[PDB]
């Protein structure tokens, strides 16, 4: 036998590369590559791959671009340096119900004109939890101490947009099509695609929004199971829908605070106040648990008791449940969802609080103020998953305990790329064969 | 397609060279380097591959013949099984610590048959 | 019987769009022509006998790549500038009345304002001379800058020339420029007569309205280019067969002072004219533009009729960039009141004088947001043009109007270089081809 | 020069395709990066063409002649009114519908040419 | 690598076988990629490509060099030869490229019977 030398052999390896894009907002899809009007896809036969969730590159690489976009987008907009001042503030009475007691703030200042010898004397309504009080009472911008405010563009939109992430050449991304895959280990079923289907980038926490369905049952995943210290990502079989509003009519004031700057405040409610919040329904959200107990009893014994309980300390963003909801970010209370206990028509409302001054991606230096959205907002939104979390019961535990977790965004992103995996191609190759040069 | 004969056996799989061969050259903003230097990188990986075919003499070829005898020290299994009931995949992972040797033989080999 | 036989270079070519390079004649400038490669001594130009192509002069890319490489060579020469964000203040403006003539009262204003120095907790009080269009009155009289309740300005960095430089356009490898030879081309359908060239010649970025100046000339007849002739919402582009001369001059006697509002941040403003006041002008002689004139006359009769009579008249509604001459004398920006060149009927030695107005806060490209300060330039100016070309708009006169009026026209400078880029195009090259032949492979 | 014999005929014009083939390779700021992408086009260009040149036999080669029939459905003219009454340009035009048929064919004939060989 | 620069012509002839920084070593990446393409192009469009001596069939014109075979291969070394016909390198590289379109088209007449 002879060596006998091929080029175009198909053979692959674990790899890492750049990949790119394919599809006014703050993620410009206008800019990243059109996409092929016809999904080119080949089943891959008797071939089985290895997969892992827990150590996809793609996901590191979704973060690092969705980032740097946010910071991109942010760049052309205000500056609120003046907005760092002394401020006179009031309570706001006048129709304002038994729950909403202090949460709007009437605050007075001095502010700059578009000419440098005068200034003019203005005013704005503030959340109670954008506003710090120094020693009526007098306050001040809560990052005025740490960092310096942009304010948000306006005609810019919040709204995410479903992207694909594209291979270059001499490499290729292989899927895996089992349905009851777990995301870890082989999987038989394999194909190959160009791209990875659209993908909406939906920052949120305790809750996974407007995603993706499990096929035929419920997920359950974990990088180990056996350890707390491990987040459990749960994808449901069917959706629960969502309804949140804030029933309040606010208006937009402009302010000119220099040659070619203006400053969006509030200005007063025309009508009645209350208080923003979220429904659900409460039978669907019966079944989902049962199901989702049912699915995790395969873990911990067929007797155990598995009680759901809200969370427990943390900053606000990871104590509740924080989204976005058309322009004005929510941060809602989930303790009537995590509450029961499971032995071995009507809704559920979850009150929520708004604030203006966001601080992205768990960074310290960077703030951004969020300007007011004119008229009612309402919208509606799918619960796709879960994002739990297990305490460490000792000393003869029957009882388990599962409370919401999260606040990291990379668990957000890592729920939807799961089935996919990227390869290099090494097309050259040498086999035995009978035949010789002459 | 791209790909198509990945599970099929050896022999199978050399029906289809042309299919893969001819997908490895085409398919400051934040898209604006990531695109360029990606682009050099695959240049120069092709062209690497074309000078490492051109060494041995096989430039311009798909299937080459050479004249290095298979050393029983590789592999042992016979040409029967091999082409008939084993994949590429399969194939590269056993002689996979092997190759870098053989990538000196198919060379000098060649210089001699040009020197002789 | 018959095979497929394959050629490697045959002499084929498709149309396509990509990006062309600049090339300059082997230092501050505004399209920095250091950063271009040199080009070649003598270019080479191939005549292509027994070829008809098709040309387009409206359907371009070229020009969509020259404006805007002209507007980010701007925004890119403004960067490393002052920024006169202190200037928005409060100024208290006198009327200036010095040795000024009768034609040129009120158009001064002389306004003392408070300014940041060096030092953080300091002031001083200044003064600078201000042209009436740069200044609005708030409730002597005091008053503020055209800007400050629109955008912010940032003064023109003065070691920057404004003078435009020729720049050739070249194609890459695999791409070619074909040039249209005929005489009598309106830039749109065949060119029987056809070349092939690696780069354009040197194109002079002038920017300029209701005129062209600087530019080529027509070889034989004056040349009259519309997209579509019959629709009068499409302007007229005029080349002429001989240039016209005209001159222009600012003739004050100006000084230049420099004030310090920051560290290392200096403000040029306007001291005291040296002399007497007067308006700055053009002239131009009235033989050769009714000698012109009549030309566009006889070759526009070729269009509409026989026997219609053919007036002009001027410009009529916009702002002052549209309805006047805008132009530069390497430094300041004139805007000339040409209504004395546009009034004339056709039926079927001395001077014209043309005053102007010198703006010194600029909104280029018509933009809003960014707008630039132009610092005074010391001593007397004096730049001499050619007129080569003008930009003509007809009015719709319906009822059956036995009568045509043609009116000056500009604003958008995409007409200003599609009238240097209208004999070329750039094509791809296909050198793979498969024929017939008895020939079969062994 | 270049590009000179656009208006030859396709058989005079055949002795001139090496002045084609060598204007084809080589013949930070606002101009500081129109100027790399365009080199790296360039080359990507050349070595998509040699690619495809090489897939089918021909690498290396001018004029190479394959083992693909011609079929008469592509076109019905005689070589007389070809060669030396036509011109390239004119005749891309015609057969520009049945370009990647015949891409194809002598893609398989080639493989199928070296696989038979081998054995 | 450039070892026989010294040596004559015939003793030459038997051995012929974002930052900074990143900005910078791409240039260079370009520039290597560009010119080991030019140089195989040119061998190619001659029919020398596979080989580092390559035969032609174009006749020496004694107006480019007039000195004797003994003179050139022991007495010169390449930088010297180098600076004498400089000024034909194109005329014959031309040459080369007519030469070896004719052949092409010789070989295809012979085929063609
Ligand atoms: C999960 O997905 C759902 C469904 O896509 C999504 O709900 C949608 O939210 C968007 C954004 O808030 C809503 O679109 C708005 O709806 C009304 C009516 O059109 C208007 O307020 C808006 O138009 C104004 O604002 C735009 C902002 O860019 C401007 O461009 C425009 O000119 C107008 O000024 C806008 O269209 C949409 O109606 C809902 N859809 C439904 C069915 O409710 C939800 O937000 C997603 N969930 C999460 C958590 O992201
Ligand atoms: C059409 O073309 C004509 C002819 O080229 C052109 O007129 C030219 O204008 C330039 C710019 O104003 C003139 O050059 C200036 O001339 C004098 C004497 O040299 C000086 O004022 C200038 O030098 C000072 O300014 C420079 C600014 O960059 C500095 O670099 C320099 O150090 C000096 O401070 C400058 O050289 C030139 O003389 C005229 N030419 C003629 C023949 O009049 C005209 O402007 C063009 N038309 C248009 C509309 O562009
Ligand atoms: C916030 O306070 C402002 C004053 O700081 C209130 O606006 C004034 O309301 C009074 C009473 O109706 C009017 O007479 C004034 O003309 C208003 N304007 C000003 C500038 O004083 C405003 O109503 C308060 N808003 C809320 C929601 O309490
Ligand atoms: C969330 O659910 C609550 C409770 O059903 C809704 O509040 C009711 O709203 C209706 C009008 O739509 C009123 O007539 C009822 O009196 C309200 N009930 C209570 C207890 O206050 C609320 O509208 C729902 N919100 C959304 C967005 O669905
Ligand atoms: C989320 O909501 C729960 C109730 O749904 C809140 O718990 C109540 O807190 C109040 C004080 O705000 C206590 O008086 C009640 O006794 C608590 N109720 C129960 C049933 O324990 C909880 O504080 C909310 N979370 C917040 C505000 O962060
Ligand atoms: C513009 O006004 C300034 C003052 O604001 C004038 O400059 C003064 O002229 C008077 C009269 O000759 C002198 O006594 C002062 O010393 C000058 N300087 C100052 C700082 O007051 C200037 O002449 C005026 N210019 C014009 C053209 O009218
Ligand atoms: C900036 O100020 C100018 C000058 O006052 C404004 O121009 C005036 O706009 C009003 C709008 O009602 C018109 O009635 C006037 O006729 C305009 N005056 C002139 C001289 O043109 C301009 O609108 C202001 N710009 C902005 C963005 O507010
Ligand atoms: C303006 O028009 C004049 C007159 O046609 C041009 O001057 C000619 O320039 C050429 C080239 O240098 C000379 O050969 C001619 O002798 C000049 N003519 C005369 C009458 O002197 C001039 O080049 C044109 N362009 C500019 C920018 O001024
Ligand atoms: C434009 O033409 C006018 C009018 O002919 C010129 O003004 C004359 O200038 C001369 C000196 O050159 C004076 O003696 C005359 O009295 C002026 N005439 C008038 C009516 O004022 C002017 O110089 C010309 N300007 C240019 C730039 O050519
Ligand atoms: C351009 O100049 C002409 C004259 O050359 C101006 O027309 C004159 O305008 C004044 C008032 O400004 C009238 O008194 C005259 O009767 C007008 N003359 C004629 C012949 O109509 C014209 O207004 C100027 N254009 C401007 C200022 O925009
Ligand atoms: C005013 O606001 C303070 C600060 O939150 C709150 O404690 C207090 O109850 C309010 N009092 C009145 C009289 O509105
Ligand atoms: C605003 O300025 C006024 C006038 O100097 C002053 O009395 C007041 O305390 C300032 N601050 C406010 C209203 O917060
Ligand atoms: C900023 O002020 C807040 C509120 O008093 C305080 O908790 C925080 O520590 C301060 N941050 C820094 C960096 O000093
Ligand atoms: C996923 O399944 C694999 C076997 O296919 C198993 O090894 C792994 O532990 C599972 N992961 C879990 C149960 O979290
Ligand atoms: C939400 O669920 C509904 C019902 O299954 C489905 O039609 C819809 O597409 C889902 N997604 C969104 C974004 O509403
Ligand atoms: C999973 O966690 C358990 C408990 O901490 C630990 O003993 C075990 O080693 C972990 N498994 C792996 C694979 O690391
Ligand atoms: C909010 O108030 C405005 C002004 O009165 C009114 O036009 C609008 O309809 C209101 N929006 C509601 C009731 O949703
Ligand atoms: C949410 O709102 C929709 C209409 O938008 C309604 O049909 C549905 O019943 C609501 N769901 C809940 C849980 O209230
Ligand atoms: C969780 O519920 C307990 C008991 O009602 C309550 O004290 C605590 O504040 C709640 N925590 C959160 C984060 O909702
Ligand atoms: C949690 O559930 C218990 C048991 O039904 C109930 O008494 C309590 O109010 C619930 N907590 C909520 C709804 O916050
Ligand atoms: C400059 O400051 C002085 C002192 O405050 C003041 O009187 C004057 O009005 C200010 N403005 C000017 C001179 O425009
Ligand atoms: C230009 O001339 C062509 C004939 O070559 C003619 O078809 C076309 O209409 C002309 N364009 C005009 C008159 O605008
Ligand atoms: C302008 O004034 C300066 C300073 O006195 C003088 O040198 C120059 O000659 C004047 N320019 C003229 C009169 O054109
Ligand atoms: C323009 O000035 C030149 C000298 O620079 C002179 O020869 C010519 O006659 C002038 N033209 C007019 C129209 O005044
Ligand atoms: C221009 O020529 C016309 C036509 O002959 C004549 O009526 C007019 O007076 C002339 N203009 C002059 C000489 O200024
Ligand atoms: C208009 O009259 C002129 C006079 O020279 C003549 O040449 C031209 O043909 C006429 N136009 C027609 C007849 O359409
Ligand atoms: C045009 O001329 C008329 C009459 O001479 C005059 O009233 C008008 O202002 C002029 N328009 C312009 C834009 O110069
Ligand atoms: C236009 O021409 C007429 C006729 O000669 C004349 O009366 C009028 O003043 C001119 N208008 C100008 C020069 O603005
Ligand atoms: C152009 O055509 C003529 C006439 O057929 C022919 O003699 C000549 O050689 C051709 N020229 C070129 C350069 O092809
Ligand atoms: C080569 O050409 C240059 C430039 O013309 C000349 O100086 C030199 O003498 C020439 N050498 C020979 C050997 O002809």
């Amino acid at each position: 036998l002879w060596v006998t030398v091929y080029y175009g052999v198909p053979v692959w390896k674990d790899a890492e590369t750049t990949l790119f894009c394919a599809s006014h907002n703050v993620w410009a899809t206008h800019a990243c590559v059109p996409t092929d009007p016809n999904p080119q896809e080949i089943h891959l036969e008797n071939v089985t791959e290895e997969f892992n969730m827990w150590k996809n590159n793609m996901v590191e690489q979704m973060h690092t671009d969705i980032i740097s976009l946010w910071d991109q987008s942010l760049k052309p907009c205000v500056k609120l340096t003046p907005l760092c001042v002394t401020l006179q503030c009031t309570n706001v009475t006048n129709n304002i119900t038994d729950d909403m007691r202090g949460e709007l703030k009437n605050c007075s200042f001095n502010m700059t004109t578009e000419l440098r010898d005068k200034k003019q004397k203005v005013y704005s309504l503030f959340y109670r939890l954008d506003v710090v009080q120094i020693n009526n009472k007098e306050y001040r911008l809560i990052n005025c101490n740490t960092s310096a405010i942009t304010q948000a563009c306006p005609k810019v939109s919040f709204e995410p947009i479903p992207i694909h992430y594209c291979a270059p050449a001499g490499f290729a991304i292989l899927k895996c099509k089992d349905k009851k895959f777990n995301g870890t280990g082989p999987c038989p079923s394999v194909s190959t695609v160009q791209c990875t289907h659209g993908i909406k980038p939906v920052v949120s926490t305790q809750l996974l929004l407007n995603g993706s369905l499990a096929e035929e049952e419920v997920m359950i995943r974990s990088e180990n199971i056996t350890n707390n210290a491990k987040n459990i990502l749960v994808q449901f079989n069917t959706p629960v829908q969502i309804n949140c509003t804030r029933p309040n009519n606010n208006t937009r004031k402009s302010i000119r605070i220099g040659p070619g700057q203006a400053f969006y405040a509030t200005g007063d409610i025309i009508g009645d106040i209350r208080q923003a919040h979220c429904n659900v329904s409460k039978a669907t959200w019966n079944e989902t648990l049962g199901k989702v107990v049912k699915q995790l009893r395969k873990h911990f014994g067929n007797n155990t008791i598995i009680r759901f309980a809200n969370s427990s300390g943390g900053d606000l963003e990871v104590t509740t449940h924080s989204f976005n909801c058309g322009g004005e970010f929510f941060y809602c209370n989930t303790s009537g969802l995590f509450n029961s206990t499971w032995i071995s028509n009507d809704s559920i409302t979850l009150p929520c609080r708004i604030k203006q001054i966001i601080n992205m991606w768990q960074r310290i230096g960077q703030a951004m103020y969020a300007p007011p959205i004119q008229g009612v907002i309402r919208c509606v939104s799918n619960i796709t998953g879960l994002i739990l979390t297990r305490d460490g019961g000792s000393t003869n535990s029957t009882t388990e305990t599962f409370r919401p977790g999260g606040g990291d965004m990379r668990d957000n992103w890592r729920s939807e790329l799961y089935k996919y995996k990227v390869v290099k191609i090494e097309p050259l190759g040498v086999a035995p064969t009978r035949c010789k040069r002459r | 397609g791209f790909l198509g004969a990945a599970g099929s056996t050896m022999g199978a799989a050399s029906m289809t060279l042309t299919v893969q061969a001819r997908n490895l050259l085409s398919g400051l903003t934040v898209w604006g380097i990531k695109q360029l230097q990606a682009r050099v990188l695959a240049v120069e990986r092709y062209l690497r591959d074309q000078q490492l075919l051109g060494i041995w003499g096989c430039s311009g070829k798909l299937i080459c013949c050479t004249n290095v005898p298979w050393n029983s020290s590789w592999s042992n299994r016979n040409l029967s099984e091999i082409w008939d009931n084993m994949t590429w995949l399969q194939w590269d992972k056993e002689i996979s610590n092997y190759t870098q040797i053989i990538y000196g033989l198919l060379e000098e080999s060649q210089n001699q048959q040009e020197k002789n």
